[PDB]
């Protein structure tokens, strides 16, 4: 409920519990030097609107129930570092106070009579008693509205991707998606990309192209429609005579059984009502080579429990399953047992040819070419997938049948019992073939690959793809230009080795997986094992951080993660996981940024990450546009928030001297509530909604512009001094503008504002327009609502203040409301309005000065483009 | 998962706007104008401000030779300084007199607020319960003291008077008139009698004087529309000054029948009762004659100011349009 809501508002936030803190010390009278509205009125607002922000969530929950019945960002992290530095220097500027009132006592509070008020307390006590007191007066250093302020912005512009209407892939009709609200001014800070290739580099749209079996490629052109078969579709187009001849009359059990395989390892669920046979594969493979298989008269109709209904050529024979040995990013191949009507247990298996190659037969003729047709299907991008067939004895099998029902243990045992079964029996394997499948670059991938590196992001691609596969797709994608020198495993291992022993353009790393973990080989020996793991790990880092692009190679998902962990923990870069298929939830989760591709794998690897767009395509514009701006935006309304309010209290340091170092609050007391909520909050979340240093459309031409964020230039903790140094000299000049000129005759007659309240008036007036001013300067993109509300926010401080200071409200208040007549009286005065417009020129026109200034002789890549508007 | 985003100005981030870059054309003509602008505005309100003619006379006889230090040490509660002053040029128009307080800090927390402000408004509830934020004088021994707080207690109680020495030597005292030196709505608005009855000693019915007012805060002045709380010179008082050193108005001096100016060029002496302690605390007591202005008062500062900062912006111009031009 809402109890909960501010339960856990106040003490995970420190900032929000500070405030908390400040109202027992504003109740207590003997040190309260600002009522209590000065608190409760900007806290409520701030914790109220921080409720709807997630009270709607919970009420939408509500009705859900009835119906049906950390990632932390890089500023983050600073923006906690800047409010315990304002807590210090709070600390320092009110005990510095508190010295000084103590000796301001000693000297002239004691001796002056009109001071008395009858509490003997010594100057140290006076002292002590107003350390609090500047704790108070000085309290509203700290921004109130920071947490609150932040949460709207990163709203707001995460939702300005949701609704991006360039981020929309049309046909399958899915928008993009920004599932985690947090994460947004760290899309323009990303070092690194980590990529899956199929379904992220590639569309999954795949057609059977070519062929081998016992070493003679099919699919080639020698010696076309598929009528001959009633179960064939012209949906595939196949130009090679010979096998069509071959398979359709002559059969020879090689053809007969490698498409057989096909259409028996399938796994792919089957319909018959519509009339043709449809199919609803959850692997692409898988329905594509069944779609393939079925073109040629091997059809796959229906399964169950303990058959299935395969056909060939017409001759629909009925099979018996067994067991099946299911298939994992681990196993890399799947196989299956099917006992014929004949009674002969065979058992087919289909995957990767390197894990298949290594349980092979000793006698196997056609091993070598086969590796030299696999690698020829390789070399045009075409996933391979070996097979290969076995036969098991009668007599060996019942025994291992009842171990193999034995394995169904039920509890944890079948995460590896059923797989004691499956190495068990899978000794010797008879060779058939391999296939070749065409998956197709999804469109402006190679557009985007080479814009993003434009960008200096390096681009790491992770495939659990051949080693061929994916070398050549990262040529065909730009990735890799003809400039590249790539490398393997053995050349990065011999490095390593030969620095490790010692000390006892564009350029590449492909290495396969089985190399990644033999380079890190995954008392007191234990602790020399974990310095050997630090050394070779942290050297193969560096080594790899430093070229340009790395392709990764027969990689499970465990080796993904594994590498997105390296160069987090080992470079502190910001990374940025995008793939599809649960095979990469393990690095979307690692990474930074986690963004998803919907893919045709799976609708899976996208609810486990923050970004869910649809094609590869999209990442132009979720880093150089919403990523860049979103940097932009967030780092200009933390340069102005810590200004707009490091500039208002600091008056009350100023006129401490003037005072006793009393703690007199310089301004209105209603003037300190509605600062940080009313005059100056909606001004800068329009900036950091609505801010556009170029247009969209030039922001891609540029995409050299992201290297702002990347290298962290706009807002450091350098910056944060620069912005409380403005700070200091804006207050500074909105103090000792007006001092000046009440020290001298200012409008003094019958109706002269001199006084303190006048006082307060010129000094908050001057203050509002500067800061409303300063805001005016600081947007790029003065929409026709930016406008409204830097007028609005100036045009609503003289509406407000002539009514608390009309003689109506001081029926309502005459305690609490206390300045009457003078908003009405200090202003109609022109030498107040005098004093005005000065202390906002000397105010403003030092920061153009300074500007230009910086424009002209450091002028920055987003001004060099801005100034030429072509 | 969704459907088409809807194609709005807002929702696109393409919303129309003016993208405003600094260029060189742009910011110059702004630094220049500026120096056009302030310059004249500088020296209209210097040459101005300098035209005023003022006299303060420094009567609280701190240093030694001044013919009232006697005061100091006020053996006899009424003390007087007659301090003559000659004006070269004479005043021409309504005349301001004001009294000055120095090292003074009205502006003081503990000061600022002790008072009630329900109590100043006319609140019969509050006159007789002052508020808790006027502790140190919320009642003098047994009964609420009216006007309470450590403001109204330490209130400016000097008695000034002016003399014209004429030719014949004999001192003719010339008009001053305490009414209509406060602001309209702290007359009208702000400070108000308590309500009820027509004299004004029933209304102030259970409340004594402040501890250091001499006599009650009934009878301030003889007129029914400046006795009590609407007090011109207490509302004066009341009204807490900016910065330590201030002067607050006292009397005026209206436009004579005659031709002649209000105060002639000629010798006056100052007849004021010393009353006022300041010299505990180092605070110096000062008399202020000034003249009224059409734009404002005597403030040399902001005239001096707009010419400063209009001569730097003019300088900024020039300096900024060195540098555009060498690195255009
Ligand atoms: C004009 O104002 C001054 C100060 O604003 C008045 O001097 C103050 O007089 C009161 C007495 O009325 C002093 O309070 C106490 O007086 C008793 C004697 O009754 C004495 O024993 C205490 O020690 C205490 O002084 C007060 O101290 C004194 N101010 C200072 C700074 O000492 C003056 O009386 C006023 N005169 C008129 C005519 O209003
Ligand atoms: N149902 C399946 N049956 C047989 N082999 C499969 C298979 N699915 C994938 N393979 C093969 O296993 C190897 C790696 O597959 P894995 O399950 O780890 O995901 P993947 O690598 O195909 C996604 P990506 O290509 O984007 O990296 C590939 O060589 C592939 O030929
Ligand atoms: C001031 O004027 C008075 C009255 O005219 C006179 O008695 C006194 O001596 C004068 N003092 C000085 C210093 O001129
Ligand atoms: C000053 O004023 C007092 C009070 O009215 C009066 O008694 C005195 O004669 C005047 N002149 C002086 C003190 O020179
Ligand atoms: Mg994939």
């Amino acid at each position: 409920t809402f109890i909960p809501m501010n339960l856990f508002e106040q003490f995970k936030r420190a900032a929000n519990l500070y405030f908390l803190a400040l109202l027992i010390l504003q109740a207590v009278p003997q040190i309260s030097t600002l009522a209590w509205y000065t608190t409760l009125v900007p806290l409520l607002v701030v914790l109220g609107v921080t409720a709807i922000k997630d009270l709607v969530d919970d009420v939408a929950r509500h009705k859900m129930d009835k119906e049906i019945n950390f990632k932390r960002t890089k500023i983050d992290y600073l923006m906690n570092y800047m409010v315990y530095t304002i807590f210090v220097v709070l600390i320092l500027l009110s005990a510095g106070l508190a010295i000084g009132h103590a000796y301001w006592e000693a000297q002239v509070g004691n001796s002056s009579w009109y001071l008395y008020d009858g509490e003997d307390d010594t100057p140290s006590y006076r002292g002590f008693l107003i350390f609090w007191g500047y704790i108070i007066v000085l309290n509203t250093m700290v921004p109130i509205s920071l947490y609150v302020s932040v949460e709207v912005i990163r709203l707001g512009q995460s939702h300005f991707i949701n609704w991006d209407l360039q981020m929309y892939y049309a046909e399958k009709d899915t928008p993009a998606k920004a599932r985690t609200t947090t994460l947004n001014e760290q899309l323009g800070q990303i070092h690194y990309i980590f990529s899956d290739k199929t379904g992220t580099l590639t569309q999954n749209i795949m057609t059977f192209k070519k062929c081998c079996i016992n070493g003679q490629i099919y699919g080639d052109h020698r010696d076309v429609d598929f009528s001959w078969n009633t179960y064939a579709d012209g949906k595939l187009a196949f130009y090679d005579h010979y096998l069509i001849e071959q398979i359709q009359s002559g059969k020879e059990p090689e053809v007969r059984q490698f498409f057989f395989l096909l259409a028996v390892c399938h796994t792919v669920m089957v319909d018959r009502t519509d009339g043709q046979l449809n199919y609803q594969a959850a692997s692409p493979d898988e329905g594509a080579l069944v779609n393939a298989a079925r073109n040629f008269g091997f059809a796959f109709l229906a399964r169950t429990q303990n058959t299935i209904t395969i056909s060939e050529l017409g001759t629909e024979r009925t099979y018996n399953v067994l067991a099946i040995l299911d298939f994992n990013s681990d196993r890399k191949r799947m196989s299956i047992i099917v006992r014929t009507p004949e009674g002969n247990i065979k058992l087919y298996c289909k995957g990767a040819d390197t894990v298949i190659y290594e349980r092979l037969h000793r006698m196997n003729p056609t091993k070598q070419e086969t590796q030299d047709a696999l690698d020829i299907f390789a070399n045009e991008t075409l996933r391979t997938l070996c097979l290969c067939y076995k036969e098991i004895e009668e007599k060996e099998f019942t025994e291992w049948n009842k171990k193999f029902m034995a394995a169904s243990v039920a509890s944890t045992n079948r995460d590896e019992a059923l797989d004691k079964v499956y190495e068990e029996i899978e000794k010797d394997l008879i060779l058939l073939g391999a296939t070749a499948i065409e998956d197709k670059l999804q469109d402006g991938v190679p557009e985007t690959i080479s814009k993003l590196a434009k960008a200096d992001i390096k681009i790491w691609v992770l495939t659990g793809d051949k080693k061929e596969t994916a070398e050549n797709i990262g040529f065909a994608c730009e990735l890799l230009t003809e400039d590249t020198t790539i490398c393997y495993g053995e050349d990065i291992n011999s490095l390593l080795h030969a620095r490790m022993e010692n000390q006892r353009g564009n350029r590449a790393l492909i290495i396969t997986g089985s190399w990644l973990n033999e380079i890190l080989l995954e008392t007191q020996s234990k602790r020399r094992l974990e310095a050997k793991k630090e050394q070779r790990q942290k050297n193969f880092v560096d080594l790899a951080c430093e070229c340009s692009a790395v392709i990764c190679c027969r990689v499970t998902p465990k080796q993904k993660a594994m590498v997105v962990d390296l160069v987090k923990r080992y470079k502190k870069a910001i990374t940025l996981a995008i793939g599809d298929g649960a095979n990469d939830v393990n690095m979307i989760k690692t990474a930074h940024i986690g963004v998803g591709i919907s893919g045709q794998e799976g609708m899976q690897a996208v609810m486990s990450s923050d970004y869910s767009f649809a094609q590869f395509r999209y990442l132009q514009r979720l880093l150089l546009v919403h990523g860049r701006w979103s940097y932009i935006r967030m780092c200009k309304f933390l340069r102005y928030f810590f200004y707009k309010n490091f500039a208002f209290t600091l008056v009350h340091f100023w006129y401490s001297f003037f005072n006793g170092y009393s703690a007199q609050t310089a301004y209105e007391d209603w003037f300190i509530t509605l600062y940080n909520v009313l005059y100056t909050s909606l001004p800068v979340l329009l900036m950091g909604l609505l801010d556009q240093d170029v247009s969209d459309k030039l922001s891609l031409r540029f995409p050299g512009l992201y290297i702002v964020g990347q290298r962290d230039l706009l807002f450091n903790y350098k910056r944060f001094f620069v912005s409380l140094l403005h700070g200091v000299l804006t207050s500074m000049i909105l103090f000792f503008i007006p001092l000046g000129a009440y020290l001298q005759t200012v409008g003094q007659d019958g109706e002269a504002p001199s006084d303190y309240q006048s006082f307060a008036v010129t000094i908050a007036s001057a203050l509002v327009i500067t800061v409303n001013f300063q805001i005016g300067l600081d947007t790029s993109y003065w929409t026709f609502v930016n406008a409204f509300s830097i007028f609005g926010s100036i045009a609503l401080y003289f509406g407000i203040m002539f009514d608390f200071h009309s003689a109506g409200i001081h029926v309502l208040f005459p305690s609490a409301f206390q300045f009457t007549g003078t908003a009405s009286n200090a202003l109609r005065q022109p030498y107040i309005w005098l004093t005005i417009i000065l202390t906002v020129a000397v105010c403003l026109l030092p920061v153009v000065a300074i500007r230009f200034l910086s424009m002209t002789i450091w002028p920055s890549e987003s001004d060099k483009i801005q100034k030429h508007r072509k | 998962k969704t459907r088409r985003p809807d194609n709005t100005a807002f929702k696109q981030q393409r919303l129309p706007a003016w993208q405003p870059i600094l260029t060189a054309g742009t910011v110059l003509p702004i630094f220049f104008i500026i120096g056009l602008i302030f310059i004249p505005i500088g020296i209209g309100i210097f040459v101005t401000s300098n035209n005023i003619r003022e006299i303060e006379i420094d009567y609280t006889g701190t240093e030694p030779s001044s013919p009232c230090n006697k005061c100091l040490s006020p053996d006899v509660t009424p003390c007087f300084c007659t301090i003559n002053f000659t004006l070269e040029k004479s005043f021409e128009g309504n005349v301001f007199m004001y009294y000055g307080l120095s090292n003074f800090y009205q502006n003081h927390r503990r000061y600022v607020k002790s008072r009630d402000d329900s109590q100043l408004n006319g609140d019969s509830s509050a006159l007789l319960n002052p508020s808790k934020e006027c502790e140190p004088y919320r009642r003098n021994e047994d009964k609420p003291i009216a006007p309470c707080g450590a403001i109204a207690n330490s209130m400016f109680n000097d008695t000034l008077e002016l003399f014209l020495i004429g030719n014949d030597s004999y001192p003719i005292p010339i008009a001053l008139k305490k009414k209509g030196i406060a602001w309209w709505t702290d007359k009208n608005v702000k400070f108000r009698n308590p309500p009820g009855g027509d004299n004004l000693e029933e209304r102030f019915k259970g409340t004594t004087k402040p501890v250091n007012w001499l006599k009650p805060v009934y009878m301030l002045d003889s007129d029914p529309d400046n006795n009590g709380f609407i007090n011109e010179d207490f509302i004066v008082w009341m009204r807490t000054a900016a910065l330590p050193t201030f002067r607050k108005l006292y009397r005026l001096i209206e436009r004579k029948s005659d031709l002649h100016p209000t105060l002639p060029a000629g010798r006056y002496s100052l007849n004021v009762t010393y009353n006022y302690p300041v010299h505990y605390f180092d605070g110096r007591k000062r008399m202020i004659l000034s003249t009224i202005s059409w734009m404002g008062g005597k403030n040399p500062f902001l005239g001096i100011a707009y010419i400063a900062v209009g001569s730097i912006s003019f300088l900024l111009g020039v300096v900024l349009l060195v540098i555009n031009h060498k690195y255009r």
